[PDB]
């Protein structure tokens, strides 16, 4: 239910991140200086990224848990 | 100049050793800016709105 | 070395080509 | 005419390659440093 | 399949084993300007980490460098994107000759670059 929450949470906050394709100049610059909004976004990216990994192990260690014992 | 500005913006930017060139961007890039303009273009009220208009369609059946 | 030159050519107007 | 007379001198995609491959910055640490006089100190401490 | 959507350990390894096998081969540096045509072109749509893979190009490329058909082929590719100045795709271009500069470097006043 929690990795399956946390899924959701990188869904929703990746859905209003955007990749600008280096085809341009001023797509050079945002790649160039990252924007202080752009780089927030990351950073709640990673935080979030990094509770789905997290869950993610837990999950397959508490299927190997129960796995074991049947 | 309506019509040749939306070739400029869809279509061909590219200029008309001392004669301008301008070859160093893509055809077609958007921006919020282009997007804007494309947008004043089409809703702006004037005799030639339609043919604007016409030309952007023109444009959208060729892409396709 | 043809298109060597072809490409150095073409180089060369990109050089004096290249504006804003 | 100007337009045509002038190349942007700004960064662009070239730059952000070099630097994916990895105010002013003090480059004579990086250096070495010599005199023509035979008999002067060396110089590299400062 | 593997080189642009694969993890960078599967990513390198799938490059250098690549280079390994096929690096010999006459349409090497054919296959080397294919992808870069084909990746780097401003008509691709294709979302992957063109930094992280073309670093991965340059390792090729200098790796396979001794196969006289890279950078002939990656040259005919500048030579075939230029054309238009003899539309230019600058954005190509620019992939295209960064990658042919650090592999004819391979090959002091440029130090600075």
């Amino acid at each position: 239910c929690r990795y399956n929450l946390a899924c959701h949470r990188l869904e929703t906050l990746l859905q209003s991140i955007d990749l600008p394709p280096l085809n341009s100049a001023n797509n050079a610059q945002y790649f160039l200086r990252k924007p202080d909004k752009a780089v927030e976004e990351d950073s709640r990216v990673f935080s979030a990224y990094q509770d789905c990994i997290q869950l993610q192990l837990q999950l397959n260690l508490a299927h190997n848990a129960v796995q074991r014992l049947k | 100049i309506g019509l040749k500005l939306i070739d400029i913006l869809l279509r061909n930017c590219a200029a008309s050793l001392n004669s301008p060139l301008l070859f160093g961007r893509l055809n077609g890039l958007s921006s919020d800016s282009t997007i804007d303009i494309l947008y004043q273009l089409g809703t702006t009220q004037d005799p030639g709105t339609k043919d604007r208009i016409q030309a952007l369609l023109k444009w959208v059946s060729d892409s396709a | 070395h043809e298109r060597c030159i072809s490409v150095v050519q073409k180089l060369v107007l990109f050089l004096l080509s290249m504006d804003f | 005419t100007s337009t045509r007379a002038i190349v942007n001198t700004a960064r662009s995609m070239v730059s952000t390659i070099m630097k994916f491959l990895d105010g002013i910055h003090n480059f004579a640490p990086l250096g070495t440093i010599t005199s023509s006089s035979p008999t002067a100190q060396p110089a590299e401490v400062l | 399949h593997l080189c642009i959507s694969g993890t960078p350990k599967i990513r390198l390894h799938t490059g250098l084993l690549l280079v390994q096998l096929c690096g010999g081969e006459r349409w090497w540096g054919q296959f080397l300007s294919n992808v870069l045509q084909e990746l780097y072109n401003s008509e691709q749509l294709l979302i992957f980490p063109q930094d992280r893979v073309f670093m991965l190009l340059s390792c090729i490329g200098q790796r396979s460098l001794s196969n006289s058909g890279v950078l002939e082929s990656l040259l005919n590719l500048l030579d075939n994107l230029l054309s238009p100045l003899q539309v230019l795709d600058i954005p190509m271009i620019s992939w295209v000759v960064m990658l042919v500069s650090r592999l004819l470097d391979y090959v002091n006043q440029w130090s600075f670059i």
